[PDB]
Order: structure tokens, then C-alpha cells, then sequence
């Protein structure tokens, strides 16, 4: 009943709301979606059935999408190119701002390498990739500020700004590496791994308040709670790979985990209360207060405005 | 008292799947005889690893054979313990 | 929606044969100007030429792509009794030049992956040679392992795509020789493990006319096999193996379809990925597609005009 | 038992027992030291190959095993090879390395192969 399902024609890989001003008591209404597994993929912007406002033909596949600010959307293509789009609200038109065509490319060989994940702290854009590379750019710089080459032989899947000038990266062999952007060396400060297992890690998230709490997800569908200072807790959850984990921004006591089996579970800390919000595969989710949106591989967008009712 | 030991540590097998073989052994020969026969069980176990093709890396065979022996011992122990419990219950 | 695309070939001379790869994105176009061009497909349907090189002085007949598991391996047979193996370095580089054949190598076919990298070449002398590369990293080394004499001028070869262990490797060999009286131009060779050699299993005596092309159909978990024979008329056969050893298991053959609708010589026969729709070419310039219904009745489902338009 | 027998014997006797047991590479080495010819070892290898050509499954597995006791030069991924073909390659390699008069080695191999007939 809560969820209103509008069927689109493109598999939805990413769903992210437009950051809302805290001072004003406004409710988030505009969110953005990115599509994959199609000949001509695209980036759409919707307003809460959701009505699409504007969309742009995105070259390649939209792997990861982050909202830099209210008017800028940073998208990572599957060809490695990291692009920034400027939203002109007055004319409802998305326009290309700045792009780094060869941000990620495999060593020596010809052809391209995919950009798995991006993270943003205006004006710093750190992008990891399948190749061992942690390229760092700036909103107005036409050049790459720093490139940690051969950082990880294995494909890196995700990235997040632990503290400042520090990034936590997960890789295909099950290793959480703490990196530092000030040290000029190309070696990780610390490497956290489960003893004996090499289960790949797909997702990583940091607690909004305390910076020492990091939650990650593996191919075994297990939620591992880590303490970067001191895995504290291993939680059995899904019976299949956990693609994305997200903490609720306003009230962190709530957590949402999406798996390919098709279950948008909700964890409530405030005895963890686990409930199935949805009745193919759920790829992404984004929550901001009482509003949540998730995109599935069944070419559908599920939007709720009364999540906690 | 009851003293059941460690589980199966399988190198190139599935610990969960060995339970079906455990139930095969747990078939009652006649009445209350959940012990199959050491002759049959041994033969079958020896033939299982032969079926597993030892191809390029054929240097693990001694280890494979020790594992067969350990499994047999554990099965025997289980059966003995079950029989003892049954006798205790009777008494 | 049948579409018509006009891709400028950029070829100075007549194109002979094109062949797709396993995953359907890379294709090789051999031409009469002694050049082999590799066209690759981008995210957009548009095709782009990536590599162009000269290969042999003799007329190149066929081009066969290997399974991607072994790498980007090509193969090209020619009039000058050679079978070259190509591989990129990261430009295509010739690794070997198989020249044991004393006559024009007419057809080259890669073995199914389960057996290994076993290139097979049939020559006009009547000898099918099955080579084998011991290590995939070194592709310059190819050792001949089996030579099968057929006593007739070979025109085409086709392996059995079946991966069932029960089905021993089988290869089919045709004969283009325009023999006035000699029949049985399609011979099937089976591999007897006991003798570790190839022996003749069945000869299709029904085919008494020159065989231009043969093609096995995927087994699809069935007891029998399907062989398409292109002669003056399209013929489909069913070889059911008999009951059951020390020798070849004899077969029982039945001709289940014979189409002379081409009214001309059928030159090429190829099945689709699932072996349901067979296509055929002819002197009329038309490609007729044949598909079976629920009652096992084969019927033509499409005809094409020369100018590219479909026949309505 | 052959252990005790080696305990009090000579070189020819050692070679004999090793070939019987199936430890061929050691027999090869011993032959070279005392300048004894390699005929015995080549013939023994041929015998095993003929046996496997037409043999039971257990024989095939034991064959795989004694190949590891010896030294297979390289690893080949071919599924169709099985133990028998691996033993063939071992013999072939041993021949190429430890070769002497050609007539002798080829002769003995071919002779033993035709114990009960074989298509070369």
C-alpha cells in the first residue's frame, strides 16, 4: 500500500535524492535514477506516481551516481570516464560540465576499464576502479591531482571518506584497506580482512555520527559491523549477495539492505527489528527522512512517502 | 553422558553433503542396526575418491586417504555411542 | 523487424567469407585482395575496423574462431596447402604454418573445447589431419596426432558438438568428387579408445551426388543426431545409435527431409544457436530458412531477393 | 620382501625388482651409472602402456599415481587424456632425454607394443 510502483523501460541501477537544505523545513521531493544493461543508457530525474522531469543520454553505463550539490550530479561511466552534469532548474535541462575521459584505464593494454565507485566531499571527487587506481580530482581542475597507481591488483568495488583525506576501499579478495591521501607513498596504512576467508565485499557504509563504525556487505549476504579503531559483529541476514547497505541519514538507528533475491529488508535498532518492505533484483536505495526510493531490475521505481507509518 | 566429537573437515568435498551418506549408513540392517556394514561403507568410500579425478595436481593422495580413515572412525564412534545410549535406556 | 544495414566494407576486392566469434561481437572478413580485416562492435551497433593484415598468396577459403577460453585464436586455410594460426600481442601474429598436407587444404574446423585445442584440416588428397597444441601459451607448437584416409577428395568437415561422455568424438567428412557411379560421399568417423585411432562408422550411401557442405546440429540432450547435407538438394538425416564393446556402434539412418525448393545447387548450410532453424543458400541468390513445427514438419519460413529486400 | 632381497644382492638384481614394482625412473638412473643399457626400462614402460590401452579402472588410477612418483614435464588441461595418455607422454619424454643408439630404443618399444597388436 505504501509503495507506488511506476514501471519504466530501463533497468534501474542507482537511486539518489537531491540533498535538501537543513535550515529550511522542506521535504525532499526530487530524486535521480541511473540505468544499466541497455544499448542506450540514461540518467533520469524524478519528482514525487513519480513524474519524470528531465533525462540525458549517458554514454556507456551509469555505474555509480552521487549528488555533489543541489545543481551538480557526478556520474561514473563504465568506460571509466568520470563526468559532472549541471542541472538547470529554470529550463529543466541537464548539461555536460566537466569530464575526465581517461580517468580509469587498464595498465598498458588497449581498450577501457570500468569505474566501479565514486565518493564526494566538495570539491573533492575520489574515484576507484577495476584497475588499481585511486584517482583524485577537483571540481574545477582539468587535470588529475593525485593518482595512486597499482594500489590494488584486484578490482576495487567501493570507496568512502573516513574522516578527511582518508579513504576506505573494499576489493574483490575481501580486504578493507585504509588509505591516506597526504602520505606520498603508494602503500595502504592498514588492511582489515577476515581470517581465512576471501568472500568478495560488494558494499561499504559509514555511520553518520560516529566515524569509527563501518558496515560492509559480502557475497554471503552477511552484514559485518566493523570498528576501524579496534569485525565486531557478524550478522546473518540474506541468503544471497548484498549489493548495497545504507544508513538512514537523519536517524542512523535505521538501516536498509538490498539483495538480488528481491528483499529490501529494514533493520531497526531503536533487538533488531527486521521487516520486508517489498513483496527481479533490487539494485539501489536511498532514504532521507520519511521518503525512500528503490530501483529494481524489473524496470520499476518504488517510491514511499510514509516509510515509518 | 555423551561425547560426540568434531565435525567433518572436507578438503575437496561438501561437509553438508556427507550427511546424506551418514543417513545411508544410518539405515537399519535389521532392527536397531543403524550401522550399515564396515565392508560396504569402506568400499564405497575408497571408490568415491577414485571417481574424483586426480589429474594435474596428483600430490594430495596421501592426505585424501587419511581423511577417509578419519571419517570411518567417526562413523564407527557415532554408531557405538548410539548403541550405548540405547542399552542405557533399556537398563 | 528485419532491418537493412549498409556498412561500407572498405574492401578493394570481392569478399569471400565472414565469421562471427563465440560471444557475437568480433568478426573476421577475408577477401580476394589477400587481406583479413577484423571488425569489432562497440556499445553502439556501429562496426569499426581494428586490424588489417595480409596473410597468404593462395586463395583463403575459411576462417574459424576458437573458443574464447583459449584466447583470441584464429585459423585460415588456403590454396597453398597452409593452415596459419593467428594471435594478438598486447596486431595479429602468425604462430605456426601447418603444411603437412600435400594438397589444397579446403576446410578447417576447431574441435569442441572439451577435447582441447585440436585443429582439423581436410585436404584434396583425401586425408584429414587432426593436430593438437600441447600448451596454450606456446601456440607455435602443433603436433600432428591423427591422419584419417578417406579414399575420396574431401570438401568439408564437421565435428559433433555433443559433449556427452557416452558419445565418442565423431567427425563427418564429405566428398565433392563428381563421381559418376561411386556413391556414399558422406562418411562418419568415430574414435575408438581401445585402438586409440579413428575408424569409419557409417557411410551415407544415399548421397550419391557431390557434397558441398555438411553440418551437425546440436544434440540438445537427445538420443539421436542430426546431419545436414548440402548437395543438389537439402537433406536432413537422423542417425540413431543402436543397442549395447570392442568396435564402432553401428547406426540406423533415416532421411527425414529433402527439399529441392532451391531448384539449384545448395552450397551452404548452417544452424542457429539452438539448432531449430536451418538456413541454405543457392544459385538463385536466395537464403531460405527452414523450421520444424510441432508435428515435426519442416517448412520454409523466409525467402530473400537479390537487391536485399525480403520476398513477400 | 624385495627390500630384504636388495639388502643382499647386485645391480642387475636391483634393476629387475625395480622394473617389476614399477619404479621406472630409478631403474633408468641405475642403468646409466653401471653403463647397463636402457632396454629393460624402455620395455617395462611399453608394457604398462599396452596394459593401460586395454585395461580396467583401478589399473588406470594406480597408473596416475606412479606417474607422480616419476616426473611429468608439463601440465596439460586436456580432459580426454586420462591416466593412460599421461603415462605415454612420460615415457616419450624419458626417451628423448635419455637416448642412446636409436635402433635399440625404438626397436624395443615397437616390439613390446606388438605384444598383442596395436595400431601405431
Amino acid at each position: 500500500d505504501k509503495f507506488a510502483a511506476k514501471f519504466v523501460s530501463h533497468k534501474i541501477s542507482r537511486t539518489r535524492w537531491r540533498p535538501v537544505s537543513a535550515s529550511s523545513l522542506q521535504q525532499p521531493d526530487v530524486f535521480a535514477t541511473g540505468s544499466w544493461d541497455n544499448e542506450e543508457n540514461k540518467v533520469c530525474v524524478w519528482a514525487t506516481d513519480p513524474k519524470q522531469l528531465c533525462d540525458i543520454k549517458h554514454p556507456g553505463d551509469v555505474m555509480d551516481m552521487q549528488f555533489l550539490d543541489k545543481e551538480r550530479i557526478v556520474t561514473g561511466s563504465s568506460t571509466g570516464t568520470v563526468t559532472i552534469f549541471r542541472h538547470h532548474e529554470n529550463n529543466q535541462t541537464l548539461s555536460v560540465n566537466q569530464r575526465w575521459e581517461q580517468a580509469h584505464y587498464h595498465v598498458g593494454s588497449n581498450m577501457r576499464a570500468p569505474c566501479t565507485a565514486i565518493v564526494c566531499s566538495s570539491p573533492e571527487i575520489v574515484s576507484v576502479g577495476e584497475d588499481g587506481r585511486i584517482n583524485c580530482f577537483r571540481a574545477e581542475s582539468r587535470d588529475v591531482l593525485r593518482t595512486i597507481d597499482d594500489a590494488d591488483s584486484s578490482t576495487m568495488h567501493g570507496v568512502t571518506f573516513l574522516r578527511t583525506t582518508e579513504i576506505l576501499t573494499v576489493n574483490s579478495v575481501g580486504q578493507l584497506k585504509l588509505w591516506d591521501l597526504r602520505k606520498q607513498g603508494n602503500d595502504p596504512t592498514q588492511i582489515f580482512s577476515v581470517t581465512g576467508e576471501r568472500v568478495p565485499l560488494h558494499c561499504v557504509d559509514r555511520h553518520p555520527n560516529q566515524q569509527h563504525v563501518v558496515a560492509t556487505g559480502g557475497q554471503d549476504g552477511m552484514l559485518c559491523i566493523w570498528d576501524v579503531r579496534h569485525p565486531m559483529s557478524l550478522l546473518n541476514a540474506h541468503e544471497a549477495e548484498m549489493w548495497e547497505v545504507h544508513f538512514h541519514p537523519s536517524n542512523p538507528d535505521h538501516l536498509f539492505t538490498c539483495s538480488e533475491d528481491g528483499s529490501l529488508w529494514h533493520w531497526d535498532a531503536s533487538q533488531l527489528e527486521i521487516t520486508n518492505l517489498l513483496p527481479l533484483s533490487v539494485n539501489s536505495l536511498d532514504v532521507l527522512g520519511q521518503n525512500l526510493v528503490c530501483g529494481t531490475d524489473a524496470e520499476a521505481i518504488y517510491v514511499t512517502r510514509r516509510l515509518f507509518s | 553422558s555423551n561425547e560426540i566429537p568434531e565435525p567433518l573437515q572436507l578438503d575437496f568435498f561438501d561437509r553438508s553433503q556427507i550427511e546424506q551418506v551418514i543417513a545411508n549408513c544410518e539405515h537399519k540392517n535389521r532392527r536397531g542396526q543403524t550401522v550399515c556394514n564396515v565392508k560396504l561403507l569402506h568400499r564405497v568410500l575408497v571408490a568415491e575418491v577414485n571417481a574424483l579425478q586426480g589429474m594435474a595436481a596428483i600430490g594430495q593422495r596421501p592426505l585424501l586417504m587419511e581423511e577417509i580413515n578419519t571419517i570411518l572412525q567417526y562413523v564407527v564412534e557415532r554408531n557405538k555411542l548410539l548403541q550405548c545410549l540405547h542399552a542405557k535406556r533399556h537398563a | 523487424m528485419f532491418v537493412a544495414r549498409s556498412i561500407a566494407a572498405d574492401h578493394k576486392d570481392l569478399i569471400h567469407d565472414v565469421s562471427f566469434d563465440f560471444h557475437g561481437r568480433r568478426m573476421a572478413t577475408c577477401s580476394s585482395d589477400q587481406s583479413v580485416k577484423v571488425w569489432d562492435k562497440s556499445e553502439n551497433v556501429n562496426w569499426h575496423c581494428t586490424a588489417s593484415w595480409k596473410t597468404h598468396s593462395g586463395s583463403v577459403w575459411r576462417v574459424t574462431w576458437a573458443h574464447p577460453e583459449f584466447g583470441q585464436v584464429l585459423a585460415s586455410c588456403s590454396f597453398d596447402r597452409t593452415a596459419a594460426v593467428w594471435e594478438e600481442i598486447v596486431h595479429w601474429v602468425k604462430r605456426t604454418t601447418l603444411v603437412d598436407s600435400r594438397t589444397s587444404v579446403t576446410d578447417v574446423k576447431f574441435a569442441p573445447k572439451h577435447m582441447g585445442l585440436m585443429l582439423a584440416t581436410c585436404s584434396a588428397d583425401g586425408v584429414v589431419r587432426i593436430y593438437e597444441a600441447p600448451d596454450v601459451m606456446n601456440l607455435s607448437q602443433w603436433s600432428l596426432q591423427h591422419e584419417i584416409s578417406c579414399k575420396l577428395s574431401c570438401s568439408c568437415i564437421s565435428w559433433n558438438p555433443s559433449s556427452s561422455r557416452a558419445h565418442s568424438p565423431m567427425i563427418a567428412v564429405g566428398s565433392d568428387d563428381s563421381s559418376p557411379n561411386i556413391m556414399g560421399k558422406v562418411q562418419i568417423y568415430e574414435y575408438n579408445e581401445n585402438t586409440r585411432k579413428y575408424a569409419k562408422a557409417e557411410t551415407l550411401m544415399s548421397v550419391s551426388d557431390p557434397v558441398h557442405d555438411i553440418a551437425f546440429a546440436p544434440n540438445l540432450g537427445r538420443s539421436f543426431h542430426i546431419l545436414a547435407v548440402a548437395t543438389k538438394d537439402v537433406r536432413i538425416f537422423t542417425m540413431k545409435p543402436l543397442r549395447k564393446s570392442g568396435g564402432v556402434t553401428k547406426f540406423e539412418n533415416h532421411t527425414v527431409a529433402q527439399f529441392d525448393n532451391h531448384n539449384s545447387q545448395v552450397w551452404r548450410v548452417s544452424w542457429n544457436i539452438t539448432g531449430t532453424v536451418l538456413a541454405s543458400s543457392g544459385d538463385d541468390g536466395t537464403v531460405r530458412l527452414w523450421k520444424a513445427n510441432y508435428m515435426d514438419n519442416w517448412k520454409c519460413i523466409g525467402v530473400l531477393k537479390g537487391d536485399g529486400n525480403p520476398v513477400g | 620382501s624385495t627390500a630384504a632381497i636388495a639388502g643382499s644382492s647386485a645391480a642387475e638384481e636391483m634393476v629387475a625388482l625395480l622394473v617389476q614394482a614399477g619404479l621406472f625412473d630409478t631403474a633408468i638412473s641405475l642403468c646409466q651409472t653401471f653403463k647397463l643399457a636402457l632396454t629393460s626400462v624402455f620395455e617395462g614402460l611399453a608394457c604398462k602402456c599396452i596394459r593401460l590401452q586395454q585395461g580396467g579402472e583401478a589399473a588406470q588410477a594406480e597408473a596416475w599415481e606412479w606417474l607422480a612418483a616419476n616426473q611429468l614435464a608439463t601440465v596439460i588441461t586436456t580432459k580426454e587424456s586420462s591416466a593412460t595418455d599421461e603415462a605415454w607422454r612420460l615415457m616419450i619424454s624419458y626417451l628423448d632425454k635419455y637416448e642412446a643408439k636409436n635402433t635399440l630404443y625404438h626397436h624395443c618399444i615397437i616390439n613390446k607394443l606388438l605384444s598383442h597388436g596395436v595400431p601405431l
